[PDB]
């Protein structure tokens, strides 16, 4: 019984060239491609890189490999691969990848009786994406994963996602701790190079950062610290004590959160969206205490020009900080 | 201040080694490029030679396997060995010291220069 | 001699890419585990640390011999040499064996063909985190091992009686949580290229609030109270009042960062941002209480005074009323 | 002349030879001769609870299969010559990563006796688990053990034992001793047998105790956190009729101490429990809080009941000093004795 | 049967061909030819003095051994094929460490024209180091070099060449810059000739230069340090009757400096000079000093020379201002105009 | 011509016995050291360990190896060292190291026609000194490189500097950002273990730290604070609410700078002399405060005697701070 399964299994590796692909001088080989997508995490901001899970899989068929007799999908041994040619697929933007080696090398290969090998692997990619984070915290990401053939031009090669739009599964599994995932796109194209024109496979997602957590962290600390910057309206301007340790202090609490948040956020050296909404909030604090300095130089001499002053203070400020946030939360929304 | 100060030159029968060195003071040129340029009177200022941190020697097509440069990171001095040196070689060498920014064979990437030292060729 | 007979024999025409009994029943393995420790549970990353002595056990009708000896103990020479099941870990998101100082396996095979092919392995499992509860929360993190290539045609796993044993349990690493109990399941997991037996094997952890006791709700409350000394403060204390109502303020600020040093960028109000933002509320609105009683003592003297009056007794209920609502919610209620 | 003398003797030797047997399969009880000689003691993570040393890894035992007459008669073989003959599986029971140096040759030695004994040495960097306690900390003591033992045979086929009398079997290097914060305070040496499902296995132990100095605590946590403390009843010596001195006075020692406090504990690992030291600071900023509602009561009381505020205050200038003078002496001999 | 054809031709190549021996050995000096193409320019880490950059590397000779006749003219043959045939020994002089990606197979290729000439590419990710002068932090711009060559052939035995003019041999792609806080203006493309203590050696080197983007520090540092400072002079305007007013203005002005100061060191790396902003911090950091000891001036002149505490009150309001004014436009044209 | 050199190498390879060194039984085996520093970085307090990349040659003479008949120096392909024997000459002190391996393994065989062989390989280690950093950051410290062989002990091979002080080159061209190399030395030896007596041979360097960064940052900050603590004596004694905001500021301002000083400073658990200094000047700070609450607990039923302790301690103070540094820097220095 299983005497004949050895046989024809050890016959067909006997004269078989590893070193050239099926049909080799001829039509180019198909293959199919599918990702059953595990897991995503780390999407750095520092890095520009996010961390994927996958078990890619891929599908071709193989004449030199076709057996007969066996009605069965024989599933040999990872090792068998060494001894297998298999399409050399690289993905373009990766930077840390590795196939995963507990118990074994997690691999699978499936002969088939006409000929088609099935080939699977389970890798932990760091592929890069470049962000735009202008925006930030609302701001909407796009990183992808570039699929390709290395040796083998469009004249050898072909790819091509096996199973459509289903390709790839298990998107909506994916439970990421702060973005939101919106969509994800299968897009099939060619790429030249100096050297030839290769197929690629691009999986692209569309992120969306949830800012639920920015409103408790950064802009509600610095708003209730701008209101409180007014108080100092409501208190008679003969207090110079009471009034300038008020409007120095919040200054002062102004900048602990500033360079607070600058060692916890994500560090991104060119201007964001978070840093013209605290810079904005730091100009609104420095006014109102620049606006005493102007009514304790006159309340001794000119009381009415200075009591003006003041009652008008609690009109302008309060209006013109909200018309901050309905320009800010309209250009960035 | 910075000085850079050279040293060497002459008068030769039209070849023979004439070795022209030069010297740094004021800043340690152990991360600079140090490099070696001619200015023929009247011509232009040409480039012939540098040698960088990782002692890398960079030379011009016309000066190529006849100068070579050598430095001494310990007396932080750069020299030049001027060997079969020809009449149309008359001309003043300059010492330069920079970072090499936009091309290290561009005169504008130095940040410091020597005094010149005049060598002149006898047909 | 007689011994090296035995293995010769049994690795002459024996080939390691086909499994036992390949077209004539699934292989069936028993498979056992002994957790020698529970590494850090990793917050941030959602991650947990195991090191396990893991163990499988079959039957291949490949490896019988007759001889005197019943149990052949070989070292870890042989596992290159014949079927070894192709199990790993599905959840795992780097593990790997030891080798030092040479590879921690064992193999020891009986006259009737039993395998018992055994490994030392630290595995950091992925274990999704509900941080609503922050920091009184509970979590049962699984560890799920399939076979990668055989479908539920051809291997199948199965619990022996003793299936996962714990050593020393109080010589741990788990500090910031407390092992409560584990449960093993088996269940069929179906995927685009057949079905898989899973078993699984699920670690219940619950939190310790005896740090955050210290490092956040003691401190945040004590400025709470501290920001009420000014109701009982004269009112003619214009610098004394605004001085502390603004410092407190700037005290609250330094505290807030510290809560969330600990977890990730969850965008849902846990248990601790809501205690703190709510602390954060307090101390502002004591500020701006005494700012509403200064702009009346000019006008209206009487009702200024009855003001602070009030606020001696209204601020201290809120609070008092609102730990009742906090505490309860998170401990009984659920 | 002698090479192909020497060429003989190894090929010879291999020939019959299989590795897959322990020396003395069925006969006899395989024993091996250890001993470990500490190059260099790593660093201690507090927040890992685990350390790094680093060893010569010495093996010892006699296998009657390589027996040679020749010239010499000892043969020191290249790290190559090791793969091919057995070896016990010796591994750390509380190991983690661990990494054999391979710089610029494998860090192996092997040498043949003319009877067949053999020397294996290893140049390994082990990295192992230590419970810790840090209800004291810092002025806590650990003993940090180091196990191993044979992994595939059972005590029934493998025997270890120390080459030496036990407590000189673990030479410690002079020099060798990378620890910062840490006194090592000598180690001990001991052997036991462990029990497992799959037999009893022999298992070597060895001890190392520790001890935290506290030297740099002192200056950076404990000394800041009293004066500060010191600072608040400063307080209570001020005429009552400064209302902002008073209470400027108090609000920033509460607000010096929240640096104070936050900062201290950053340093310490992420635990769940009430250290030594997380006592200090708590009670030191209950002081500077009840320093602070001292002054309140005195603020409330002036103008209404002046006799009982002044009293009030003379009393808190003798109460505060004593109560953290006592709390100090209390605390100090509660840990500085253990 | 066809497929067969092109397995006797590799048999025949191999056939009697050592690799250890390179291309017309002790005949004639092997040429190789490079070129690169730079996927994409990594980030570049200031406090390492480091860069990162993805490269398709690719090397092109000749060999006489490997001259075929057949059907095809070029094999497109797989990595498995390189190992088996003389490859050039490239290494990078500066690099720290690189990786070659083999996933999910060695990123390699190898083409034989019926020629002999050899195309051989491979997938790169460079370390490099950049060795850097900040002494104009942020108004600074670097030239990180990028020098390789070959490790055991001096120039006798192997020259490298660029494939085309220099300038068109290292090709950076368009949407390949993954700079954030850098400007990638452009590359220069050199050679030159090392000189080890075993010979000469040919090194192909290739600059990039950057130019730091100073819009982060000018809202994070410059401008808040501007204000604060700005802040401090408003206290030249308050009456000098109000002492606690002022005292407590001047004092919490330089608390907030020093916060400043003190976030604005972390973005710095660790030097040991005077960048453009410990100057500016520093200066800034001597203004809201004097402005206190100022105040105390003014304040002891008070109640017993009235008519010297307002002269010096009245010129402070404008000496101070003006001086700032100067020293922000000797600074901002020394640092721009560089 | 070509063909011959293939004939030489098959002659040599074939026979020889990778597990016997040069002269087996005989002389020991002279290795000779070159070593070609590239750079030095990463000198870490907190792992008190340094990183080096060199390029590191051996020669030795091999008369197996010798050949006739070709007038070269074969410089043979890298693998080729697989086949032969070489030294296991190891760091004794190494923590983590590795050969580089891009594009190929970094290492050079090259053989002459005497049988003398030059291995050199590229290698980048992270070798441990322990530091002495009770005088930081005014200290010198005293980092080592310790070559040695493992295997073989003086009877079987000896080592040696090739060219004597000159084996060592490229220190002039190394510059840190913190220290400053001062001397290297080269020293041979020989070690007795328990095993045998084995040679070794050292190459230490002399690091002194650069001085210049610490006082823009950690000295003068603390300094300029203590000066402003004294602005409470030139105060009028009863502006209760000026001099005790002054006094407890600069304190906070003092708790300030240090706990953020303490988390850049690398993490070294135990008394340096920067924190010495630290502390050094917090009490002058805490003094100062200390100070004005006597005389504010006397000036009004003494207001004479109040005003003698102002003006003492506006000379007292400046005069004990002056002295204070003398001793410390004196003492340090
Ligand atoms: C992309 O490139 C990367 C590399 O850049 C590549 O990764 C490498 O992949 C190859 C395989 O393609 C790996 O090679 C295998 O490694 C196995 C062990 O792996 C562990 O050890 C690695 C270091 O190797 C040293 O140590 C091991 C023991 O730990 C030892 O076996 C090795 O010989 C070697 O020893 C040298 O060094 C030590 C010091 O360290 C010296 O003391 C010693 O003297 C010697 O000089 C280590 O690198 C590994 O870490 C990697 O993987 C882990 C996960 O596993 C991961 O967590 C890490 O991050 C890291 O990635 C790991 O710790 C080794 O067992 C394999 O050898 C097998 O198989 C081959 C092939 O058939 C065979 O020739 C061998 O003989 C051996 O057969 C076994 O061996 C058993 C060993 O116990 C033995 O019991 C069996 O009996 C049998 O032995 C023989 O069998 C024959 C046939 O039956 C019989 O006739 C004989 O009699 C005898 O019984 C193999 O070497 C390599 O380790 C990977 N390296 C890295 C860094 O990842 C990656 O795969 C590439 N990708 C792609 C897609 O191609
Ligand atoms: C994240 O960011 C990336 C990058 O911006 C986004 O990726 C882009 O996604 C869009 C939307 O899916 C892609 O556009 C589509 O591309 C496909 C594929 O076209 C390719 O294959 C064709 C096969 O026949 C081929 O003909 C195409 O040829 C192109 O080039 C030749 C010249 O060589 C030119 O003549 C052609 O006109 C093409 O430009 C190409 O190789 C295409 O089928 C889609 O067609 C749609 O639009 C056309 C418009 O005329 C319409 O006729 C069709 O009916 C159909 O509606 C469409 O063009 C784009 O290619 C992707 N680019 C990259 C670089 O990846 C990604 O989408 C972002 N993420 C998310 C979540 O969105
Ligand atoms: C071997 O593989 C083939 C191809 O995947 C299997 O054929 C499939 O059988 C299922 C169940 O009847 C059908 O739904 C599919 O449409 C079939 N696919 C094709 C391409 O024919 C076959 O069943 C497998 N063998 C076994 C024993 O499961
Ligand atoms: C783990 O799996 C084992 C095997 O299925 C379970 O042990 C069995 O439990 C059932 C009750 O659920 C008993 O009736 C059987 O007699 C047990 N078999 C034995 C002991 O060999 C075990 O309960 C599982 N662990 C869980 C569910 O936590």
């Amino acid at each position: 019984n299983m005497s004949f399964v050895k046989e024809t299994v050890d016959k067909l590796l006997k004269g078989y060239d590893i070193r050239l692909r099926p049909d080799f001088g001829g039509p180019p080989v198909c293959v199919g491609m599918n990702i059953d997508i595990a897991s995503i995490d780390m999407v750095s901001e520092v890095n520009m890189d996010y961390t994927l899970t996958m078990y890619f899989q891929q599908y071709w068929r193989d004449k030199r490999l076709a057996y007969s007799g066996i009605p069965l999908n024989l599933t040999l041994d990872n090792r068998v691969a060494d001894q297998l040619w298999v399409p050399d697929t690289y993905f373009l933007n990766d930077k840390k990848s590795f196939v995963h080696g507990v118990t074994v090398k997690n691999r699978m290969i499936r002969l088939h009786p006409d000929g088609t090998v099935l080939y699977g692997l389970r890798i932990t990619t760091t592929a890069a994406c470049m962000m735009d984070l202008r925006r930030y915290p609302l701001d909407e990401q796009n990183c992808t994963l570039e699929i390709e053939s290395y040796g083998y031009t469009t004249d050898d090669i072909e790819f091509y996602w096996r199973g459509g739009d289903k390709a790839v599964t298990g998107v909506e599994r994916i439970e990421l701790p702060q973005f939101s995932i919106v969509e994800h796109r299968l897009v099939s194209r060619n790429v030249v190079f100096a050297t030839g024109a290769y197929p690629r496979l691009s999986l692209s997602f569309r992120l969306k950062r949830n800012i639920g957590y920015f409103i408790l962290q950064t802009y509600m600390p610095s708003i209730l610290i701008t209101i409180l910057s007014w108080v100092s309206f409501w208190i008679n301007y003969d207090a110079s004590a009471a009034r300038v340790a008020l409007g120095i202090t919040t200054v002062l609490t102004m900048t602990t959160i500033n360079t607070h948040l600058r060692e916890t956020l994500p560090k991104i050296p060119y201007v964001k969206a978070i840093d013209m909404y605290l810079m904005g909030c730091f100009v609104f604090v420095f006014l109102a205490l620049l606006e005493y300095a102007f009514v304790n130089y006159i309340f001794f001499s000119q009381p009415a020009r200075a009591a003006a002053i003041d009652r008008w203070s609690r009109i302008v400020f309060p209006f013109t900080f909200s018309l901050f946030n309905l320009v800010y939360w309209l250009y960035y929304v | 201040q910075v000085q850079l100060q050279e040293s060497g030159g002459g008068l030769v029968q039209a070849g023979g080694s004439l070795r022209v060195s030069c010297a740094a003071s004021g800043r340690t040129f152990t991360t600079y490029i140090m490099a070696w340029f001619r200015q023929a009177p009247g011509k232009e200022r040409e480039f012939l030679a540098a040698m960088d941190q990782g002692r890398i020697q960079y030379y011009g097509d016309s000066v190529r396997g006849r100068f070579t440069i050598s430095r001494d990171y310990a007396k932080n001095s750069v020299d030049l060995q001027l060997d079969g040196l020809r009449p149309e070689d008359t001309a003043v060498y300059y010492c330069a010291a920079g970072a090499g920014f936009w091309g290290l064979r561009t005169a504008s990437s130095y940040h410091y220069w020597g005094q010149g030292t005049q060598v002149t060729v006898s047909s | 001699g007689d011994v090296t007979v035995i293995l010769n024999n049994l690795l002459e025409g024996y080939d390691n890419k086909l499994r036992p009994d390949i077209g004539v029943k699934p292989t069936l393995i028993h498979t056992d585990m002994y957790v020698n420790s529970i590494g850090p549970v990793n917050a941030i990353n959602m991650e947990y640390t195991i090191d396990i002595f893991f163990a499988q056990t079959w039957y291949d009708r490949r490896l019988k011999f007759n001889s005197t000896i019943k149990v052949l103990r070989l070292n870890s020479n042989m596992v290159g040499k014949i079927w070894i099941p192709d199990t790993f870990f599905r959840n795992s998101k780097k593990a790997d064996a030891h080798w030092i100082t040479t590879p921690n396996r064992m193999l020891r095979i009986w006259n009737d063909g039993r395998v018992l092919y055994t490994l030392r392995l630290t595995i950091d499992a992925e274990c999704q985190l509900q941080l609503h509860n922050f920091p009184m929360d509970e979590h049962s993190c699984p560890l799920e091992f399939s076979s990668y290539g055989y479908p539920r045609e051809e291997i199948v796993y199965q619990w022996k009686r003793s299936s996962v044993e714990v050593g020393d349990t109080r010589s741990w690493r788990l500090y910031q949580f407390s092992f409560v109990g584990l449960r093993n399941t088996t269940e069929v997991v179906k995927t685009t290229s057949g079905d898989y037996v899973v078993m699984s094997v699920y670690f219940d952890l619950s939190r310790r609030m005896g740090y955050f006791t210290i490092q956040t709700y003691i401190p945040c409350t004590l400025i709470v109270v501290l920001s009420w000394v000014s109701f009982w403060i004269n009112k003619d204390a214009v610098p004394a009042r605004t001085s502390l109502g603004i410092t407190t303020v700037l005290t609250m600020t330094t505290l807030s960062t510290i809560a969330r040093k600990s977890l990730p960028k969850v965008s849902y109000v846990t248990a601790m941002d809501l205690f703190v933002s709510v602390c954060f509320i307090f101390v502002f609105s004591a500020l701006v209480e005494y700012g509403t009683l200064h702009y009346f003592v000019s006008s209206q003297p009487a009702r200024a005074a009855k003001m602070d009056s009030y606020a001696r007794i209204f601020f201290p209920t809120a609070f008092c009323l609102f730990n009742l609502v906090y505490w309860v919610s998170y401990l009984y209620l659920g | 002349d002698n090479t192909t003398v020497f060429t003989r003797i190894l090929d010879r030797l291999l020939d019959g030879y299989d590795n897959r047997l322990r020396p003395g399969l069925g006969e006899r009880v395989t024993e091996v001769k250890t001993d470990i000689f500490v190059t260099s003691f790593g660093p201690v993570s507090d927040h890992d609870m685990e350390y790094t040393i680093d060893v010569f890894f010495r093996q010892s035992w006699k296998d009657e299969r390589l027996k040679f007459k020749g010239p010499m008669t000892v043969l020191r073989l290249n790290n190559l010559m090791a793969s091919k003959i057995w070896t016990p599986d010796t591994f750390f029971h509380n190991g983690k990563k661990s990494v054999a140096h391979n710089m610029t040759m494998p860090n192996k030695l092997l040498r043949i006796t003319e009877d067949g004994t053999l020397l294996y040495t290893m140049r390994l960097t082990v990295r192992a688990e230590c419970p810790m306690h840090l209800e004291d900390f810092p002025m806590d003591a650990h003993a940090c053990p180091l196990k191993f033992g044979s992994y595939a045979y059972t005590r029934a086929e493998v025997v270890y034992e120390w080459t030496r009398e036990p407590a000189r079997s673990v030479v410690v290097a002079e020099d060798g001793s990378r620890l910062n914060q840490y006194d090592l305070l000598g180690q001990t040496v001991d052997s036991g047998i462990v029990q497992s499902s799959t037999g009893e296995y022999v298992v070597m132990t060895t001890h190392f105790h520790l001890k935290r100095k506290i030297g740099y605590f002192v200056i950076q946590t404990y000394l800041p956190c009293i004066m500060t403390v010191i600072l608040s009843q400063v307080s209570f010596w001020l005429n009552r009729e400064s209302v902002p001195a008073r209470t400027v006075f108090g609000v920033t020692t509460v607000l010096t101490m929240t640096t104070l406090s936050i900062s201290a504990r950053n340093s310490l690992p992420k635990v769940a429990y009430a250290t030594a030291m997380d006592w200090f600071i708590a009670v030191c900023y209950a002081f500077v809080f009840s320093a602070l509602i001292e002054f309140a009561t005195v603020n409330y009381f002036t103008k209404s009941q002046p006799a009982r505020a002044a009293k009030i205050d003379r009393l808190s200038r003798i109460a505060f000093p004593l109560l953290f003078g006592i709390f100090n002496l209390v605390y100090w001999a509660t840990y500085l004795n253990r």
